[PDB]
RNA sequence: GCGCCGUUCCGAAGGGACGGGCGAUGGCCUCCGUUGCCCUCAGCCGAUCGAAAGGGAGUCGGGUUCAGAUCCCCGAAUCCG
RNA sequence: ACCCGGUGAGGCGGGGGGGCGAGCCGGGCUCUCGCUUCUGGCGCCAAGCGCCCGGCCGGCCGGGCGCGACCCGCUCCGGGG
């Protein structure tokens, strides 16, 4: 069956042996230097002793939470562009013959109604860009009484209003169907972030060396356990 | 004849028909004959030695 | 609203929040052109004293001025 | 009164260097994975002469190790080197003449 | 996926054509350089007509701005007479002049006849 | 500040080609090209300028003008595409 | 941070795996190695193996993927700071 004239042909990549496979190199790539740079604000983000209001936001509002707070967001999401002009048709109608609740959005609308009293959750989105736009509100939201989560994403918070992005979402009023399950969000999210808020008022954040540079610490200071273990016996 | 002129000529004129006609010469070439056999055969017996080597080993 | 707050927050340079800021933006900025554009205001409340409206057709350039 | 001449000489133009018939920068081989861990042999294609240096310097053939092409580099002759002499470049090399 | 070379080089982007919405210039210019613009007036000398008599060519005055083959095509066009060859010479007086060569199947003292110069 | 320095230096500096795939028009829609998209492949070296004495394929003989001829005319060629 | 050097920013740092030495009872451990030194030769654009897939009549002809070529990482490696 077999042909005596199929050869196993091996290379041998030894070192000026044969030429080197196009092996996989993104690690050593000269990238542009917008990349350069957003990666190395991230390796500062780690290696700088950060202040605990922006600390905060690293702390995000975990998976199957952020799915039950997504669950509920999407009943009282705001009219759409069409849907407003549909509602304006039948009002239109109504005429040729109580507004319903929805989520209040953008950092002003939702710290006005934080210190009112009229918000009753606050969510933060954890990636907005200019920081110090939203580095106060945990702390007001504290102060008012109201609850305030953390999600990941500005982009999926800006999804649930029709645009972009969006830094705040607030919950005025909820229906009587959905009312027990913001009371078991409000209870979750109350007890992780305002009722141990003062831990987040300590914790500073980054400071964390490179995992080479980690290694060679770990190194010597293994070495010295060893050699001083090693004596006593 | 001048570089140019040789798009004007024909083939052979322009080679000889050996293998590295018209660009290597023939003392170079049956050395270099030589050398790529015997430097391969001492290969062989590099090989063979270490294969002894694991043998007495 | 939220800007009398991003407002006198951006008057405590001196502290440790803004301090970073300051630091890692700076670091940021520099590592720039000595000309080039903002996509939008890197403070928002100070444009907006200043006479911007975040509509189409007004622009924002970050530039940089050797100093001495 | 003047600008003096060593001061005139700083600013070029008469005073520059003459680099006209010279070869190249006389380098050693770029770091590499075989300079740093093992060696690499290169060949002594031929040893010339450079304007404006007593030294000789040595095109040297290099096969690199990531292409099929072959680098020539031009280091400086230590003394004794030939033509059609194996040239070793690395962590792992021996200890003889013009053998970096 | 993988990075082949330690480089980075810009990606090739689609990029599309000029799809105008309103031509720039509402009609093309039109051609002024015709063939009765290219073709001033022949010479009468009696060089040019020792010329003519002899080489079978004929000795024209052409705009500076015209081309052997444009010269060509005006003499075929403006008279019907095919050409062999044009020489061409600009004057010190700033003129080009065009030598003419005529195809032999035409006399160049019939064509000079019909023309008028003589 | 007009601008200046700098010329490979802090650049996402490639608009190209062999093959495979998708479609679209054109010719006895045979087979080939014209494209548009996808996969693959790709180094170079810095845009550009800079020699009528440097490098640079290929035209010679005879006759002709008052004044032009390796240029016109006759005869022999030759290079490139 | 900032500075300098190299390069076509090409195998850096941990860890597995493999072999070779020393010490205890086939086994856990510390460390070293990781494939090229007789010659003015050649060396790329994968062989082999494993699993899928498509057109024709178990055979035929064109394809894909993974090993081969270890895994993971946060600075391209170094030298200053
Ligand atoms: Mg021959
Ligand atoms: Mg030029
Ligand atoms: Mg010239
Ligand atoms: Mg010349």
């Amino acid at each position: 069956v077999v042909n005596p004239l199929f050869e196993k042909r091996p290379k041998n990549f030894g070192i000026g042996q044969d030429i080197q496979p196009k092996r996989d190199l993104t690690r050593f790539v000269k990238w542009p230097r917008y990349i350069r740079l957003q990666r190395q604000r991230a390796i500062l983000y780690k290696r700088l002793k950060v202040p605990p209001a922006i600390n905060q936001f690293t702390q995000v509002l975990d998976r199957q939470t952020a799915t039950q707070l997504l669950k509920l967001a999407h009943k009282y999401r705001p009219e759409t562009k069409q849907e407003k002009k549909q509602r304006l048709l039948a009002r239109a109608e109504k005429k040729a013959a109580k507004r319903p609740p929805v989520l209040r959005a953008g950092v002003n609308t939702v710290t006005t109604l934080v210190e009112n009293k009229k918000a009753q959750l606050v969510v933060i989105a954890h990636d907005v860009d200019p920081i110090e736009l939203v580095v106060f509100l945990p702390a007001l939201c504290r102060k008012m009484g109201v609850p305030y989560c953390i999600l990941k994403g500005k982009a999926r918070l800006g999804r649930l209003v029709h645009r972009k992005t969006c830094t705040t979402v607030a919950f005025t009023q909820v229906n009587s169907e959905d009312k027990g399950a913001l009371a078991k969000l409000v209870e979750a999210i109350r007890t992780n972030y305002n009722d141990r808020y003062d831990e987040i008022r300590r914790h500073w954040g980054g400071n964390v060396l490179g995992p080479k540079s980690v290694a060679r610490i770990a190194k010597l200071e293994k070495a010295k356990a060893k050699e001083l273990a090693t004596k006593l016996g | 004849v001048r570089p140019k002129v040789l798009m004007r000529l024909s083939k052979t004129k322009k080679h000889v028909s050996r293998a590295y006609g018209g660009s290597m010469c023939a003392k170079c070439v049956r050395d270099r004959i030589k050398r790529a056999f015997l430097i391969e055969e001492q290969k062989i017996v590099v090989k063979v030695l270490k294969a002894q080597a694991q043998s007495q080993k | 609203g939220a800007y009398k707050y991003i407002q006198e927050l951006w008057r405590k340079k001196q502290s440790d929040v803004m301090r970073f800021l300051l630091r890692v933006r700076c670091w940021q900025y520099r590592q720039l052109s000595a000309l080039h554009r903002a996509p939008r205001p890197t403070r928002p409340d100070k444009a907006r004293r200043l006479g911007y409206k975040a509509k189409q057709g007004y622009v924002i350039y970050r530039i940089r001025v050797r100093r001495g | 009164g003047r600008v003096i001449r060593g001061q005139r000489k700083g600013a070029g133009s008469v005073f520059r260097a003459h680099v006209k018939h010279r070869k190249g920068a006389a380098r050693l081989r770029a770091v590499d994975f075989a300079e740093r861990h093992g060696y690499i042999k290169g060949i002594v294609k031929d040893i010339i002469h450079d304007p404006g240096r007593g030294a000789p310097l040595a095109k040297v053939v290099f096969r690199d190790p990531y292409r099929f092409k072959k680098r020539t580099e031009l280091f400086i002759a230590a003394e004794g080197i030939h033509t059609g002499q194996f040239v070793y470049c690395g962590k792992k090399a021996q200890l003889n003449i013009g053998n970096v | 996926k993988i990075r082949t070379s330690p480089t980075f080089r810009r990606p090739k982007t689609l990029r599309l054509r000029r799809q105008p919405k309103y031509p720039r210039k509402s009609a093309p210019r039109r051609n002024k350089l015709d063939h009765y613009a290219i073709i001033k007036f022949p010479l009468t000398t009696e060089s040019a007509m020792k010329k003519i008599e002899d080489n079978n060519t004929l000795v024209f005055i052409v705009d500076v701005k015209a081309n052997k083959h444009q010269i060509k095509q005006a003499v075929k066009k403006l008279y019907d007479i095919d050409v062999a060859k044009v020489n061409t010479l600009i004057r010190p007086d700033g003129e080009k002049k065009a030598y003419v060569r005529l195809a032999p199947d035409y006399d160049a003292l019939d064509v000079a006849n019909k023309i008028g110069i003589i």
